[PDB]
RNA sequence: CGCUGAAAGCAUCUAAGCGGGAAGCCCGCCCCAAGAUGAGGCCUCCCACGGCAGCCGGUAAGGACCCGGGAAGACCA
RNA sequence: CGAUGUCGGCUCGUCGCAUCCUGGGGCUGAAGAAGGUCCCAAGGGUUGGGCUGUUCGCCCAUUAAAGCGGCACGCGAGCUG
């Protein structure tokens, strides 16, 4: 089950067969495997992947030990791809070909303390006809004496976004090995310059 | 299948079966098939 | 003359083979062993029962049609969050829990009853990792 | 849905 | 008025080895094991198997008759063998043998493929008749049923898949 | 809805056994999660310093404070 | 009764199933298509508008369907009045 780490760079649209396709560019390769997890040693199967070069000054001592055991230059982020064993010591964009269908994980844009209307799409209150300082309020949150409490899970205001979101089954439009570029069709979670993970889709 | 609390034989060809905790009635006559409930 | 109060004594480890035993009938005896009520210097306000290793929990036995009809029950606090798990399935997914849940319910509730449940160590399969305590193999 | 209208049992509260 | 007591004639050369809660039967066509309640006793005599029951309570009376027939169907199984025939009725409706497999064309958009499970052999003599043959009784009947279900007798026409010897009962339309 | 099948010489989906069968159930998908006090696992770094399962002082790996900020954000994080 | 705010609407739902639809079935006076009738099933879904304070109902135009009920006839320290 192949995967790769990357950065969201920006969107555009290209032309393919008199059709405009919205795309998102992701800079994916190259990612050196710096640990492998096995059923003996760890209980399961994964490949720990590294991404983006780091100023070795900024990498502390417990971390320096970890890279050296891999034969690997210091790296900004570590992330695993589960149930994955590439034969090489380095994973690149060459593992996805145009037409392939992928899933991408990103960290969503953060809307901070979000109101009930933005977060959960409540209807708010009326805007005239006597509506009184409730125009964006949630309304009732319960019943009366029975049950006489509020359910767990009840949708209310609170922080929104800045959370892990996966969007699935996106079409791979192109790959440009010469630039470690990956062109996926559609929209990817997070802001430009954001970290993402690209896996083979779990969709049939 | 008829479902009712009173299951009786309808014709002389009906047979009373008890099957998996339930009283049934089977027969060659497709109407007459019954189960209690 | 005031009643005897023991000084803290060393708890005996004990081994039980659950294979083929009746679920609840094994349970009462493990509970008794856990309270320590088989000890003449029993004291209700201190943990002084035995430790109990149990093996072969997966091959415990139960009477009647409870295989399909004993439902274990769990509520999450969310609306509609009462899940229902038949006995069969519990054996097939976390077998050691059938014995644990049975024993748990037979120990007193409160802080002491919860620590005695800890003193019970239940395993499915023929083996356990408790060699270091060299548990005395009891019949029950 | 109760078919017979039920009387109010408290007045609309006033400053009184 | 009693089945379990009736002795089972065993044609030579087949063998009946008794075992705790099972019995084994080998013959010219193969072997089979018959699961048998520890309460019943299976007895190997000369060219004969008999079964006896521990008492006259209902359950023993019920396991008795079953155990004989179960064993007896195993006996006949590995010597004479079992078979059931299926007649295919209706115009477009035909059959053919695809490799070892059974090809059914009975008026869907597609043909039907039935695979022979282990211990089953399909025979296609004519386009409109098919034979299921094997040493297991309970298995031959299951398969035939499985094949029949693919296109059961119309209630209004002589059309579909029938058992050999299945009476044609139809209702009037209009 | 069956297969095989007694009791009950026949019949029976059942009493022994075996099939097929739902947008429903269990899993699978996405998110949270070891305060899971039952507090898990792996990789890697530190070291057995002084004075009197303890206290006190200085340190190690490391961390915090402070500062420039940030599609992170009420403060906090 | 030294106070348990009362219809309807809005808002937010959650539950029951005696199921309106969608799924699985038996019987049919089931040719096909389409219905009738009972059984299983609460996962999801179950529209917009005219009249009236209305709930309900009637009507217009659609619909797979335009389900019925409980939660102080849910919900006024949430709004309307
Ligand atoms: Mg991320
Ligand atoms: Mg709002
Ligand atoms: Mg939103
Ligand atoms: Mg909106
Ligand atoms: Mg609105
Ligand atoms: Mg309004
Ligand atoms: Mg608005
Ligand atoms: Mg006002
Ligand atoms: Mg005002
Ligand atoms: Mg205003
Ligand atoms: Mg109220
Ligand atoms: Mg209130
Ligand atoms: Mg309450
Ligand atoms: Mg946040
Ligand atoms: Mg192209
Ligand atoms: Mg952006
Ligand atoms: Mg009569
Ligand atoms: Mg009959
Ligand atoms: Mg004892
Ligand atoms: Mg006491
Ligand atoms: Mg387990
Ligand atoms: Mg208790
Ligand atoms: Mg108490
Ligand atoms: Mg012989
Ligand atoms: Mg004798
Ligand atoms: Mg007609
Ligand atoms: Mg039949
Ligand atoms: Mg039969
Ligand atoms: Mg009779
Ligand atoms: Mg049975
Ligand atoms: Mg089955
Ligand atoms: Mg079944
Ligand atoms: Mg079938
Ligand atoms: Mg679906
Ligand atoms: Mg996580
Ligand atoms: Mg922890
Ligand atoms: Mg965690
Ligand atoms: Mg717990
Ligand atoms: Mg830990
Ligand atoms: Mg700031
Ligand atoms: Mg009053
Ligand atoms: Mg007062
Ligand atoms: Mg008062
Ligand atoms: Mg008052
Ligand atoms: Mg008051
Ligand atoms: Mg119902
Ligand atoms: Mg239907
Ligand atoms: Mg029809
Ligand atoms: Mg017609
Ligand atoms: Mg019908
Ligand atoms: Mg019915
Ligand atoms: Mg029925
Ligand atoms: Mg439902
Ligand atoms: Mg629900
Ligand atoms: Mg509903
Ligand atoms: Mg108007
Ligand atoms: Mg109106
Ligand atoms: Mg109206
Ligand atoms: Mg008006
Ligand atoms: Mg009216
Ligand atoms: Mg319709
Ligand atoms: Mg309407
Ligand atoms: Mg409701
Ligand atoms: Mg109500
Ligand atoms: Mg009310
Ligand atoms: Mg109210
Ligand atoms: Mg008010
Ligand atoms: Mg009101
Ligand atoms: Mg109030
Ligand atoms: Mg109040
Ligand atoms: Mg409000
Ligand atoms: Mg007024
Ligand atoms: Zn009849």
């Amino acid at each position: 089950m192949k995967g790769i780490l990357g950065v969201k760079v920006g969107m555009t649209r290209i032309f393919r067969d008199d059709r405009a396709v919205p795309v998102t560019v992701i800079l994916a390769g190259p990612c050196p495997v710096v640990q492998r997890r096995t059923p003996e040693k760890d209980g399961y199967t994964a490949v720990q992947l590294g991404f983006l070069p780091q100023n070795p000054k900024r990498v502390n001592r417990p971390l320096k030990g970890h890279f050296a055991k891999a034969g690997v230059e210091p790296v900004r982020i570590l992330r695993e791809i589960r149930d994955f064993n590439p034969e090489g010591d380095t994973v690149t964009v060459e593992i996805f070909k145009p037409g392939e269908r992928v899933d991408v994980t990103g960290t969503s844009k953060g809307r901070g303390f979000a109101g009930v209307m933005k977060r959960w799409n409540f209807a708010g209150g009326p805007d005239s006809h006597g509506a009184h300082k409730i125009h964006r309020h949630p309304g009732s949150i319960g019943n009366r004496k029975t049950p006489g409490r509020v359910y767990k899970g009840k949708k209310m205001a609170g922080h929104y976004g800045a959370e892990r979101v996966t969007v699935m089954n996106l079409e791979v439009v192109d790959v440009i090995p010469e630039e470690n570029l990956l062109l996926v069709k559609g929209a990817v979670p997070g802001p430009n310059g954001g970290l993402v993970i690209v896996r083979e889709t779990k969709k049939a | 299948m008829k479902v009712r609390a009173s299951v009786k034989r309808i014709c002389d060809k009906c047979k009373v079966i008890r099957r998996h905790g339930r009283v049934y009635v089977i027969c060659e006559n497709p109407k007459h098939k019954q189960r209690q409930g | 003359m005031k009643t005897y109060v023991p000084k803290q004594v060393e708890p005996r480890w004990v081994l039980i083979d659950a294979e083929g035993k009746t679920l609840g009938r094994l349970a009462t005896k493990i509970a008794t062993l856990l309270r320590g009520k088989h000890r003449p210097d029993w004291t209700p306000n201190v943990a002084m029962g035995d430790f109990v290793v149990v093996v072969n929990a997966d091959k415990i036995r139960v009477t009647g049609k409870k295989l399909e009809q004993k439902i274990y029950t769990r509520y999450s606090g969310y609306p509609g969050g009462l899940k229902k798990i038949p006995l069969e399935k519990m054996l097939a997914t976390h077998p050691e829990r059938v014995l644990e849940h049975a024993v748990k319910g037979m120990l007193p509730k409160g802080p002491l009853g919860r620590r005695l449940f800890k003193r019970l160590k239940v395993y499915a399969g023929p083996d356990h990792p408790h060699q270091a305590q060299r548990p005395e193999k009891l019949e029950v | 849905r109760r078919i017979r209208p039920r009387p109010p049992r408290l007045p609309r509260p006033r400053p009184r | 008025s009693r089945i379990g007591r009736l002795p089972i004639p065993v044609p030579k050369g087949v063998s009946v080895e008794v075992a705790p809660g099972r019995v084994k039967v080998k013959g010219p066509k193969g072997e089979l094991e018959v699961p048998v309640s520890p309460e019943m006793r299976v007895v190997v005599e000369e060219g004969v198997v008999r079964v006896e029951r521990p008492s006259d309570e209902r359950r023993h009376k019920s396991l008795h008759g079953l155990t004989r027939t179960l064993i007896a169907n195993a006996v006949k199984g590995v010597s004479e063998g079992y078979s059931k025939e299926l007649l295919i009725k209706g115009i477009g409706y035909r059959a053919r043998l695809v490799g070892r497999a059974l090809e059914l064309t009975v008026g869907f958009s597609h043909p039907v493929v039935v695979e022979p499970p282990e211990g089953i052999t399909f025979e296609v003599p004519e386009p409109t008749r098919v034979r299921v043959s094997g040493i297991d009784k309970q298995k031959v009947g299951q398969v035939a049923a499985n094949i029949r279900a693919i296109r059961k007798p119309s209630a209004y026409h002589e059309k579909g898949i029938y058992y050999a010897g299945e009476p044609v009962r139809l209702k009037p339309g209009k």
